[PDB]
RNA sequence: AAACUGCGAAUGGCUCAUUAAAUCAGUUAUGGUUCCUUUGGUCGCUCGUACUUGGAUAACUGUGGUAAUUCU
RNA sequence: UGGUGACUCUAGAUAACCUCGGGCCGAUCGCACGCCGGCGGCGACGACCCAUUCGAACGUCUGCCCUAUCAACUUUCGAUGGUAGUCGCCGUGCCUACCAUGGUGACCACGGGUGACGGGGAAUCAGGGUUCGAUUCCGGAGAGGGAGCCUGAGAAACGGCUACCACAUCCAAGGAAGGCAGCAGGCGCGCAAAUU
RNA sequence: UCGCUACUACCGAUUGGAUGGUUUAGUGAGGCCCUCGGAUCGGCCCCGCCGGGGUGCCCUGGCGGAGCGCUGA
């Protein structure tokens, strides 16, 4: 092409957005933001889709418009802003909260969450980088750029944000032992303890990480996001706890769920 | 050949046909924009003189400030030229247009009374 | 309409490529504007992302840095006595990079008479006007009079630079890229490259 | 001079030649500092990279370039040019078909600095990727072992 | 309404003529580069008529040319 | 000061420069209205630089059908490499000057062909295989054939412009305007394909 | 071994004509870059007719003119 694309066609979308074959050719192509557009979920889609909200594609605007919507404390405008990880959706004219988080199956998930939670969010360090008359910054994985950071904050550490004025409050570093979760990959959406980090200089250090049952698996560290110190969480989890159950067990749990019926 | 003579103080335009050449001598191998002394037009042309503003050739073609020459020329014309505007940005368009001698070649010749 | 592509070329086997599109304009290639000596001509251009390049026609002055004495001044460009690419580009006096040109002494003669009070490149009849008089003999209070003389121990300078200061212009070599920055600064010769640079001027007449 | 064969001036770009020395400088040595660095993967940088006259921008310890990338190996054919040699590739292709293998061989020309001297063909040779440095030269010989008809 | 200004028109659609280490696929690199936009930063950090500066130009009015143009 | 596996990195200090075809440091619009002539709260446009997002580009490694009635090719005119620069968003024979005489080839180079755009895939199939893949997704290319530009963050753009070669529309004969491999539709072609 | 009817292809005179692809040499539309050029458009001056303010002199308003003035586009 001569210049970037503005279309995204539906086949060609994230599969955990989970849309369906047949209702159009093009899928809602988000805007430019904080998260790549692999990474995301538009807010379409969560009103559309996910909550049954709205009903096409104009309520989403007739809803968004009349500033009804607030991701991360600033209200937004726009029905495909990408909404990622860890970001939190005021809705104050219902009295809802939201906190986008990974669930066991590699999508994300409708997570209420209760508005004493909503006025912080974590995010992960990303870069640290000194300049402009010796003052340092952060860059976190939505862009926040947080100068003058604790100077015991470095790369891959879990910083925790206040979400009415932008500062650092406390933070948890990288080390083994801490409470993890994968966002990205195969083992996506799981939980679970710092096992053992191998270092591989000049490619991809892999993270070994231990479930709450036993479950070992790896990543790559770009994939990791530290949640709790020790084995505390310090954001709620959804209703499964980050831990993937084998599809027997997932089949048994259906067919002895439905044995309470009556 | 005809005459669009325009008064800028009183902001009034006439268009005035002469079919001569006695009254049209005092005009030909002139440029454009020279004060020229209208006085061969007629009786009531006395203490007139008159600048050559501009002017079209026989078969449409307006005429340019800088060209020199005695007939028609084709120009690759930009924006901030005469006998063009755009309709894209960038977009230049080679036309053909009339030199700044005047002939007996023209249809009109626009004129300002300056005096 | 130059072309700085690499599918025009052959294969390192020899074998010529079919070429797989027409010219791109991000493939593009300007032509050389040659900067000579003359009054100060820019011309800048308007390359990918809307930025800006300064190609310069005409170059006069410039700041050039004398290494050994953390000292910068803006002189004046004389010449062009020997560049190690072309030598049609001497007798063409065109500035490119890494060129050796000949400067104006003056600003630097300045500096060393006001910094270390010794005379710099004068005549042995030492003919001496009392504007700078002043400068070379001026009162002295009691603690700076003991700071100029240890100044003036270690104020030395390797012979093959005073023959220069003797008429006046001193060897410079250009440092950056005049047609891309409008610029031509660079740094005097000193020492050991001056003297390489100095026989390659003799053996080349 | 040992050096200076070209027609401009080689001189190692980050280190200052010409600094004014006192009497104990002059009359003690000649000192030239030499610029040398670490690549980071644990290859040893030579001695004659911290002792050479050598001058080259495309050298790995004392030049410009950054290894970055696959770090590969090879034996060595033909040195025959200024500064870079020709090592080649030898791999075995699996035939999916036939279920066999078959033998395969690329080259690479190579950028081989002047601490490595005393290199004859035949050996095996580590490679590591930069930049371009010419038309055909991608790679930059890190540690040259010899082969074992040596002694 | 018009016209000036801003933005888009470089996407989407169509076809498969070229093209045989080329395109492309997987895998890496930019520590060798540009990036409208979005999101966050920064924006009294410079020691040196303002309680508001200057000239044009469309739309409009009015006079025209050419057989003819989204011409002027 | 902080960093990477590794900087000629990021910051710091010093001396200077700073392009008249100029580098930032706001002569801008709206809504509620005010607090003690000043001090104001929410926005909208801007904006150099940094980061991010969306990309793009240039590279690394490995891989493709038929042909030897194609066995030597590349090198004046860049072929392979070295040095210095020019250009370019930048790395590089990309290009120029001076050198060195190299670089690829039965492990099939080079040349020709393809009823060749490449993949994801499709048909058949015990196991192995064979053949198709123009075609709705990803990537490339191209708007009759070559070539050159303007504008712009992005185009060598064709529902932009300027030429030339090929067709071809109007004309009052001086001139003017073109580009369906977009959707329809028409002609031609053909065994062969829908509604202006 | 030796008799009838037709096609395929080549040689095939005709230095028969028309069109492609590689190069030899000559020519070279149009764009861009450079060095010039300077049709025109201002501005600042200088006097002349003159008001006010300050104190013969300075700044202002209307113009007018001329100069190879000296600058910008």
């Amino acid at each position: 092409a001569r210049g970037p694309k503005k279309h995204l066609k539906r086949v060609a979308a994230p599969k955990h957005w989970m849309l369906d074959k047949l209702t159009g050719v093009f899928a809602p192509r988000p805007s430019t933001g904080p998260h790549k557009l692999r990474e995301c979920l538009p807010l379409i889609i969560f009103l559309r889709n996910r909550l049954k909200y709205a009903l096409t594609g104009d309520e989403v605007k007739k809803i968004c418009m009349q500033r009804f919507i607030k991701i991360d404390g600033k209200v937004r405008t726009d029905i495909t802003y990408p909404a990622g990880f860890m970001d939190v959706i005021s809705i104050d004219k219902t009295g809802e909260n939201f906190r986008l988080i990974y669930d066991t199956k590699g999508r994300f998930a409708v997570h209420r969450i209760t508005p004493e939670e909503a006025k912080y969010k974590l995010c992960k360090v990303r870069k640290i980088f000194v300049g402009t008359k010796g003052i340092p910054h952060l860059v976190t994985h939505d862009a926040r750029t947080i100068r003058y950071p604790d100077p015991l904050i470095k790369v891959n550490d879990t910083i925790q944000i206040d979400l009415e004025t932008g500062k650092i409050t406390d933070f948890i570093k990288f080390d083994t032992g801490n409470l993890c979760m994968v966002t990205g990959g195969a083992n996506l959406g799981r939980i679970g303890v710092i096992t053992n980090r191998e270092r591989h200089p000049g490619s991809f250090d892999v993270v070994h990480v231990k479930d709450a049952n036993g479950n070992s698996f790896a990543t790559r560290l770009s994939n990791i996001f530290v949640i709790g110190k020790g084995n505390k969480p310090w954001i709620s989890l959804p209703r499964g706890k980050g831990i993937r159950l084998t599809i027997a067990e997932e089949r048994d749990k259906r067919l002895a769920a439905k044995q309470s019926s009556g | 050949m005809k005459l669009n003579i325009s008064f800028p103080a009183t902001g009034c335009q006439k268009l005035i046909e002469v079919d001569d050449e006695r009254k049209l001598r005092t005009f030909y191998e002139k440029r454009m924009a020279t004060e020229v002394a209208a006085d061969a037009l007629g009786e009531e042309w006395k203490g007139y003189v008159v600048r050559i503003s501009g002017g079209n050739d026989k078969q449409g073609f307006p005429m340019k400030q800088g060209v020199l020459t005695h007939g028609r020329v084709r120009l690759l014309l930009s924006k901030g030229h005469s006998c063009y505007r755009p309709r894209r940005t960038g977009e230049r368009k080679r036309k053909s247009v009339r030199g700044c001698i005047v002939d007996a070649n023209l249809s009109v010749l626009n004129l300002v009374i300056v005096k | 309409g130059i072309s700085r592509d690499n599918w025009h070329k052959r294969r390192k086997t020899g074998g010529k490529r079919k070429p797989y599109h027409k010219k791109r304009k991000y493939e593009l290639g300007r032509p050389a504007a040659n900067t000579k000596i003359g009054p100060r001509r820019i011309h800048t251009v308007r390359v990918r992302g809307g930025n800006k390049k300064y190609r310069a026609l005409r170059l006069d002055v410039g700041n050039f840095s004398w290494g050994s004495e953390c000292c910068t001044r803006k002189t004046r460009i004389i010449d062009v006595v020997y560049n190690a690419s072309n030598n049609e580009l001497v007798r063409t006096k065109t500035l490119v990079k890494n060129c050796i040109v000949l400067i104006d002494s003056t600003p630097y003669r300045q500096w060393y008479e006001s910094h270390y009070a010794l005379p710099l490149g004068r005549k042995k009849g030492a003919k001496l006007t009392p504007e700078e008089e002043e400068i070379l003999n001026k009162k002295r209070s009691k603690k700076i009079q003991k700071k100029y003389d240890e100044r003036k121990k270690n104020a030395k300078i390797s012979s093959l630079l005073e023959e220069q200061f003797q008429q006046g212009k001193l060897l410079a070599c250009i440092a950056s890229r005049p047609g891309q920055c409008g610029r031509a600064d660079g740094y005097v010769l000193e020492g050991k490259e001056l003297e390489f640079y100095l026989r390659k001027i003799k053996a080349r007449k | 001079a040992d050096i200076q064969t070209e027609r401009a001036y080689q001189k190692q770009p980050t280190i200052f030649q010409n600094k004014k020395r006192v009497l104990l400088g002059e009359t003690g040595k000649e000192k030239l500092p030499r610029y040398y660095k670490n690549i980071g993967l644990g290859f040893k940088t030579p001695k004659e990279a911290i002792e050479g006259t050598y001058i080259d921008k495309k050298c790995p310890f004392t030049g410009n370039v950054s290894i970055r990338g696959r770090i590969l190996s090879g034996v060595v054919t033909k040195m025959k040019m200024q500064r870079t040699i020709v090592i080649r590739r030898d791999y075995l292709h699996y035939i999916r078909k036939y279920n066999r293998f078959e033998k395969r061989h690329k080259n690479m020309s190579v950028h081989l600095s002047p601490c490595f001297r005393d290199v004859q063909i035949g050996d095996i040779v580590t490679v590591g990727e930069c930049r371009p440095l010419s038309k055909t030269v991608r790679f930059n010989v890190l540690k040259v072992t010899k082969a074992a008809g040596t002694k």
